[PDB]
RNA sequence: UUCAUCUAGACAGCCGGACGGUGGCCAUGGAAGUCGGAAUCCGCUAAGGAGUGUGUAACAACUCACCGGCCGAAUGAACUA
């Protein structure tokens, strides 16, 4: 719309039964930005654009929605179509309401069409098929008339399997027919298309028959048997010569003779079939060769902006009539609430319930539109509105802000119209905001509003990079463009990795590299270096520490007796989730540590500190006897061990599950020989003596990753797993659909480039999600340079800076 | 080896000579297991040998010396065949021989003897087989959560062999169109031989 | 609803792994945790054991029932006092199982099985039992098994 | 040179079967002949390995050992120089 008025878009908008709010998703290269282009052709990331389109009597009648009058607009969203772009389309998804699915006639249903439709199905959307370069077929394949209908009928059946496995059982009939007139068909790229639908109103302008029995005639076995005029259900033979159906003699036909008069410059014949189709002409388009005039016959025979938009008003669902089915989906609350009703009468009088989606850039730094769905209520621009945040509780305090919008606002072609007001069920946008919700999250009045469901999406940031900027001084503008690129691209993930890393987290190998561009360029303005992020390790050891530990202090009349202990796994995870807490009190915290952890009580009353930070999961322990001077001596003592436990003696990182059992203490009587200068040192030293002795190894993380995958592409998941040391745990099946769930582990250490991968290897239907989960020891020992273990410690101790051999037990160990 | 052939030898004698009624079998595509089936029915009643077409006519020239009559045998060993001996009421033992038949899973190569076909049906099985059903170019629906063809389809055609494609459908269907038996070619007793008919 | 006939081998006396019929119960209707206690009732004699189990299932109801299977009977009829699964790899089995066992196990048998008499079944399961690894009176099964053929351990042919 | 097969039909070739107990014992997340360790059984047998390969996530499905149908007189292997 060339501005047809400000106002008429806003009261168009006010009627909520003749709006469709739909989204197109498709495979990557299937045409879907190019047939979004053909339906803004008349006209005059993701951005929704608005189309507008009327109607007649006739076939607005036909339709199964309560509505009401002659004119329709719909909300439309690009959707992109690669699998690491798989969130902003889960995010088109929640704000849209019907799902125009573009199909390839040569390549079929793809990977990426497979994964769009599960998206759609699980959130209730009912898709329709729109089959795009139907030319390709026609000039690359030449599939005459019965081929082009066999890859029609295959690629349709295939679609319905998707459907039939993910449609939930609440609907049920959203299979996808063109019988019915769900599936179109036509050339998004030379502008026409058409529906077997449309295609029966033409000819019962000339033949008078019936339009509600073409439908099942026009498809399928349908023989129209000429010389006769009798439609048979099968070919029968024909009594010899069998013959063609309807779909190939009277929808295909046609086109294909045009095809191939066109293309074969039979100048005499052209005019005849178009004469014959009552087409309309130009003051230039009868000098033209083919190639162009066949572009400008098919636009103007058969529109692919007329069929398509009346495909939407007919089958894709209302606002209205949606929301009664997938209310209780988006809200995680009770179905009972008066909340939750206003959501499914979708009236514009209630209370709030705005699902702001996305953060629109300005053209500046830092004023991202909040883009969103209206659901309940009508939103006004200068009230007083409650944002919730999406861990928001609404029993206690959480991310609740009570500011107000500054101006409402209508997404269009890269251009932004502010109105007064918006209705209930449609797309609007907010001024005023992104300083009051990071990510996502709700807007809404009363007091009894949750926040709606977090609008999961079926991918995860996995692939790991540390980022960091060649130049020192340059640290803030990358921590700011890391701030700026968090919030404009919604699946980017920034944090700080345990080695004091950035670190940009993303979908896939193609999105991260996005998101890296747009940081080097965009975002910082600052040019950084790239690199696998450092993985943090920890130090336990495996044995009891063969000899006792002896240290003593600088001045000598200070000695350290210690020995180690590999704590149990169980108890080191009990500590770290806070189970036994150091500012539990002691006697009591010992009983759950002794009786439910199987330790020896006394020990488990005898605790002195936890190590690193005072609460790690490291321990130390008096087990001395009778000895005259240690309560003086307890501070300096749980100082160095959180000096120990913080750097260990290995290559200097933190360590974990080690237990030092102090034997005996040898003190200087005067306290000023006994000090922190006596004592912290020679504890530190000791406690490197014992930690050598007793078998030291070091731990690395380990990723818990569970990935969907459909059957034929299970195989992957094993070759990838096998060869990065994964170790498969369990496999599931979800009722119904094929689709596998592995959950394995995967080492943090090989698990760079492993999406990348894994989805070369399973065809990129796998889905893999990643999250820290535990720490595993490895056997090799990390003091062999040559091991696989003492490869790891050599090359971390080359990154610090430090020496390349490790400081063996006989340095902090003094001979006694 | 040889001892092991004149053992044969000494079991065909005595059968020869022990059951007055023998049948003469062809064992054409038959299976193992359709075989094993067979002997148990016929278990007690009778007794199933089979061997070396070569082997029992050898067997049976020598034999002649003592027993000539079987001189009748040898010119209808040829072929798989088999020799059922019994001392019953043959008509029995005949009926349980040939109504046996098991119908052989449709097989990959076999030439098709008629027109197979994959009439409309519920097949009952699950939308993921429809690559199957696609495969072969058969039109299907999903009613009810299931394939349903939607028109008849001659999946092979007379004479052409069932291809690899073919035959997974159809022993996905069960619609396995070629049934094989132990078939009766001849029937000797009381020295004479005669037709199963 | 109809003649459906599965059979899965699971550890006696424990539900079915989610991944073990799930997949396969489900598609037609009947929830599995139900269907899982189902093969435990079947198979409390049998514990411990992988054990064969037939699934009639029709009307949402799966008749659960062990189906006799040489090793799951054989090893069963030693009762195999608990057995520790993790005391080492490569578990062994081997007690001694008695003649009147065996040939009880083989009359389980013999219906389904292809013998001609009982010996022929009972040498069958005696060879059975080698794989399993039992000891049959004192006495290695293709022992007995020999012994058998040259009239030592006669068969009641009954 | 030696050892074998062979008119009681050898080798090659074409075609048919290649089973049952049994998903043999196991661990393995899964392993049903075919990731593996150990065990190389019995029945029906003309004959079939607790399986020579393809294949499966595992099943499945092909294939070959083994035996047959055709043919009809020779043939195979390992060595020596
Ligand atoms: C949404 O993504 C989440 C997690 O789900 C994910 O597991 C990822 O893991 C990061 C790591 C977390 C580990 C623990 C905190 C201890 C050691 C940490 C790691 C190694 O140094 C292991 C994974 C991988 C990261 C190193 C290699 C950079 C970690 C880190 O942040 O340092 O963390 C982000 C924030
Ligand atoms: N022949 C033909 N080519 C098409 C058609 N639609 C898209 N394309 C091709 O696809 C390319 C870009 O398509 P586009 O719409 O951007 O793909 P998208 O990523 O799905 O949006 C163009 O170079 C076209 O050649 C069509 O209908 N016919
Ligand atoms: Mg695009
Ligand atoms: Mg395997």
């Amino acid at each position: 719309m060339v501005a047809f008025t400000v106002d008429q878009m806003r009261s168009l908008m006010d009627k909520v039964t003749n709006v469709r709010n739909m989204s197109v998703i498709a495979h990557v290269d299937h045409g879907k930005s190019t047939l979004t282009d053909s339906l803004v052709q008349r006209a005059g990331k993701s951005t929704a654009i608005s189309l507008y389109s009327e109607m007649s009597d006739e076939d607005v009648k036909e339709i199964k929605q309560k509505t009401d009058g002659n004119s329709f607009l719909i909300n439309l969203i690009d959707s992109p179509g690669h699998v690491d772009f798989s969130s902003e389309v889960t995010a088109a998804l929640r704000v849209t309401d019907g799902a125009l699915v573009v199909v390839d006639t040569i390549e079929g249903v793809c990977v990426q069409t497979e994964t769009v439709l599960r998206q759609a199905l699980g959130e209730r959307i009912k898709p329709v098929v729109v089959i795009n370069k139907v030319d390709r077929a026609l000039l690359e394949l030449q599939v005459s008339k019965e081929d082009l209908y066999q890859t029609f009928a295959r690629t349709v059946e295939s679609v319905n399997v998707i459907v039939s496995t993910y449609a939930d059982e609440v609907l049920g009939d959203v299979q996808v027919y063109p019988a019915r007139g769900t599936v179109a068909f036509g050339s998004g790229l030379h502008g026409w298309a058409f529906t077997i639908r449309q295609f029966a109103t033409r000819y019962a302008k000339k033949f008078g028959v019936d339009k509600a029995k073409m439908m099942d005639r026009l498809w399928g076995d349908s023989f129209f048997n000429p010389k006769t005029k009798k439609w048979t259900n099968k070919d029968t033979d024909a009594e010899g010569k069998p013959l063609e159906r309807a779909f190939n003699m009277f929808i295909l036909d046609p086109i294909f003779r045009l095809f191939t008069a066109i293309m074969n410059f039979k100048k005499d014949e052209i005019p005849v079939l178009l004469e014959k189709l009552e087409i309309v002409l130009k003051g230039d388009e009868k000098d033209l060769e083919g190639k162009a005039l066949l572009k400008v016959v098919m636009r103007k025979f058969l529109p692919a902006a007329d069929a398509l938009l009346e495909m939407i008003v007919l089958h894709l669902p209302s606002p209205v009539t949606a929301q009664a089915y997938r209310a209780e989906q988006l809200y995680e609350g009770p179905a009972d609430d008066a909340n939750c009703i206003a959501i499914k009468n979708c009236d514009p009088k209630a209370d709030l319930m705005l699902y702001v989606s996305k953060m629109v850039p300005t053209s500046d730094k830092g004023r991202f539109y909040a883009f969103g769905r209206v659901f309940a209520g009508t939103v006004k621009s200068g009230q007083k509105v409650r944002i919730q945040g999406p861990n928001y509780v609404p029993g206690k305090k959480d991310d609740l802000f009570i500011k107000a919008i500054q101006r409402v606002v209508l997404m269009m072609g890269r251009f932004v119209e502010p109105i007064d007001d918006c209705p209930a069920g449609n797309i609007i946008g907010l001024v005023g905001i992104d300083q009051f919700l990071l990510k996502t999250g709700t807007l809404t009045t009363s007091e009894t509003a949750h926040n709606m469901k977090v609008m999961k999406f079926s991918v995860s940031p996995v692939v790991q990079v540390a980022v960091e900027v060649k130049n020192a001084n340059d640290l803030p503008k990358l921590v700011e463009g890391l701030k700026r690129l968090s919030k404009s691209d919604p699946c980017v993930l920034t944090y700080m990795s345990e080695s004091g890393e950035h670190i940009v987290a993303g979908t896939g190998e193609l999105h991260l590299e996005i998101c890296l561009q747009d940081l080097e360029h965009d975002h910082a303005g600052v040019p950084l270096k790239i690199s696998p992020p450092v993985v943090a390790y920890r130090e336990t050891v495996e044995s009891e520490s063969s000899q006792t530990a002896l240290s003593k202090s600088p001045n000598k009349h200070n000695r350290i007796y210690l020995k180690a202990e590999p704590i149990d796994e169980e108890v080191s995870l009990a500590i770290e989730n806070g189970i036994i807490n150091p500012r539990d009190d002691f006697k009591a915290r010992a009983r759950i540590m002794a009786d439910d952890y199987g330790w020896d009580v006394t020990d488990a009353r005898k605790i002195w500190c936890f190590g690193p930070d005072g609460n790690g999961p490291n321990l130390v322990i008096d087990q001395t006897k009778a000895v005259q001077y240690l309560h003086e001596i307890k501070d300096s003592v749980v100082a160095a061990f959180q000096w120990a436990t913080k750097e260990g003696p290995i290559f200097g990182e933190e360590m974990r599950s080690v237990r030092v059992n102090i034997l005996d203490v040898t003190l200087h009587a005067d306290a000023i020989h006994r000090g922190g200068g006596q004592i912290i040192p020679t504890m530190r030293r000791a406690t490197y003596a014992g930690f050598l002795l007793a078998d030291p190894k070091i731990q690395e993380p380990v990723f818990l990753v569970e990935i969907q995958c459909p059957e034929q592409a299970v195989g992957g998941i094993y070759s990838v797993l096998n060869k990065k040391r994964g170790q498969v745990v369990s496999e599931e099946q979800r009722p119904g659909t094929p689709l596998f769930t592995v959950k394995a582990y995967l080492p943090v250490n090989e698990s760079f480039g492993f999406t990348g991968e894994l989805r070369q290897a399973t065809g990129g239907q796998a889905f893999p999600q990643m999250v820290f989960d535990h720490w595993s020891t490895l056997g090799s020992d990390p003091l062999d340079p040559t091991s696989k273990a003492g490869e790891i410690v050599l090359a971390a101790r080359k990154r610090h800076g430090m020496k390349e051999e490790v400081p063996g037990w006989q340095e902090y160990y003094d001979k006694l | 080896i040889r001892e092991k052939k004149a053992e044969y030898f000494a079991k065909l004698r005595e059968y020869l000579e022990e059951y007055k009624s023998l049948f003469v079998v062809g064992v054409d595509n038959v299976s193992s297991q359709q075989m094993h089936e067979v002997r148990k029915e016929l278990r007690g009643r009778a007794v199933v040998l089979m061997g070396k077409n070569t082997m029992v006519r050898r067997a049976i020239r020598g034999f002649l010396s003592d027993l000539p009559d079987f001189e009748k045998l040898l010119p209808f060993v040829k072929g798989n065949v088999g020799f059922v001996f019994t001392n019953e009421p043959l008509t029995e033992i005949k009926n349980v021989i040939v109504s046996n038949r098991v119908a052989a899973p449709a097989r990959a190569g076999a030439v098709a003897p008629e027109d197979i076909w994959v009439r409309a049906v519920n097949t009952g099985m699950e939308p993921g087989k429809t690559s199957f059903f696609q495969a072969l170019g058969v039109p299907t629906k999903i009613a009810r959560g299931t394939i349903e063809i939607v028109s008849d389809v001659k999946v092979v055609d007379a004479g052409n062999k069932v291809g690899q494609s073919e035959a997974s459908l159809l022993n996905l269907l069960n619609i396995s169109p070629f049934t094989f038996g132990l078939t009766v070619v001849q029937v000797y007793d009381n020295g004479q031989v005669f037709p199963s008919s | 609803n109809e003649v459906k006939y599965l059979y899965l081998r699971a550890v006696g006396g424990e539900v079915g792994a989610s991944a073990a019929l799930a997949p396969k119960i489900g598609p037609l209707g009947l929830s599995p945790k139900k269907v899982g206690e189902d093969i435990a009732k079947a198979t409390k004699e049998f514990k411990g054991i992988k054990v064969t189990v037939q699934l009639k299932i029709q009307n949402r109801q799966a008749a659960a029932s062990v189906v006799p299977s040489a090793s799951s009977l054989v090893i069963t009829a030693l009762k195999e006092p608990p057995r520790d699964r993790k005391k080492d790899k490569n578990v062994k089995h081997s007690g001694n199982i008695q003649l009147d066992e065996i040939i009880e196990i083989a009359r389980q048998m013999r219906d389904k099985s292809f013998g001609r008499t009982l010996a022929s079944v009972t040498k069958e399961i005696l060879g059975t039992a080698q794989s399993v690894g039992c000891r049959v009176d004192f006495k290695n099964p293709h022992d007995i098994i020999e012994g058998i053929n040259a009239g030592e351990i006669e068969i009641p042919e009954n």
